[PDB]
């Protein structure tokens, strides 16, 4: 359950935090 | 084999690409359509005496859906195959990339109809698989010409992600979109994601969780986020960045919208 996007991969899972 | 013009109801349209109608027919360049039943005639003559007799006021299958004058009829391929052919072989003529016309039993082609004051009028459609084992949630998708780029798309689009949602799915319309098609999901997909950060205050987000929500597929949301410049990167961490003005210019933004409470339909 990853994503690659350009030019590494992200985990569907990772929190990802959201800014400004 | 060409065909350069369909009458559909109260419309005369030119068609864009080849659909395997019968050569008796093809070959004549101008078709004539009951827009209800979707049978083909060679004449107007002979259109107007079936639309005299014709029993049909709308598709078959169940209705699933009604809000005001919007409906959504649940077809069945394979209980009705004459009208899903008919309704293939319509859609060829606009749609490129679209194969299959005849072997419509594995598929559910889910139609949208409004109604007004001379009947209830097709809109469009989009196609299903059954048994979908790579996770398509749309085969083929396509509105009417007299009602392109008006809202309808995203009406349908948003139904087709809706249904998933009830099945508890994410899924993606299969490859390759026509033209319109790609434009309209990635533009459809930029609202989604702003109505779900707009309604969002937590600080972090997975996804998972954007994904599960809204049905869309993860490939989908990170290369939305990526078009919208909101995915960035630094030291070693990918953040999502809330860019507030598009979630204002998105909320000037505003029925053609699905109503999921007005959904009749289980998997
Ligand atoms: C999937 C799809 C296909 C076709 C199509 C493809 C091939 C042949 C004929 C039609 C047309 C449309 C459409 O109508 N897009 N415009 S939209 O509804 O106003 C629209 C859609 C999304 C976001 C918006 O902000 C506005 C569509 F969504
Ligand atoms: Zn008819």
């Amino acid at each position: 359950g990853m994503v690659e996007i350009e030019l590494h991969r992200i985990s569907i899972f990772d929190p990802l935090e959201i800014i400004l | 084999s060409m065909i350069k013009t369909i009458a559909f109801g109260r419309y005369e349209l030119d068609t864009w690409y080849h659909s395997p109608y019968p050569e008796e027919y093809a070959r004549l360049g101008r078709l004539y359509m009951c827009e209800f039943c979707l049978k083909y005639m060679k004449s107007q003559t002979i259109l107007r005496r079936h639309m005299a007799k014709c029993v049909w006021k709308h598709p078959p299958g169940d209705e699933i859906y009604r809000k005001g004058s919007i409906s959504v009829f649940e077809v069945d391929g394979k209980k009705n195959k004459i009208y899903c052919q008919n309704l293939c072989l319509l859609a060829k003529l606009f749609l490129d990339h679209k194969t299959l016309y005849y072997d419509v039993e594995p598929f559910l082609f889910y139609v949208m109809t409004e109604a007004d004051n001379t009947g209830c009028h097709l809109i469009g459609y989009f196609s299903k698989e059954k048994n979908s084992f790579l996770n398509y949630n749309v085969s083929c998708i396509l509105t009417m010409p007299q009602y392109m780029r008006q809202g309808y798309g995203k009406m349908l689009i948003d139904f087709s992600y809706l249904l998933s949602k009830v099945e508890e799915k994410v899924g993606s319309p299969e490859r390759p979109l026509s033209d319109l098609g790609l434009i309209s999901y990635r533009s459809y997909w930029k609202e989604v994601l702003l109505r779900y950060l707009h309604n969002f205050q937590g600080k972090e987000i997975s996804i998972k969780e954007i994904s599960q929500e809204t049905a869309v597929n993860p490939v989908d949301i990170v290369s939305t986020l990526q078009a919208l410049q909101m995915l960035k990167y630094w030291k070693g961490k990918h953040l999502v960045l809330k860019r507030q003005d598009l979630i204002d210019e998105w909320i000037a933004k505003e029925n053609k919208t699905m109503d999921p409470s007005c959904l009749k339909w289980t998997p």
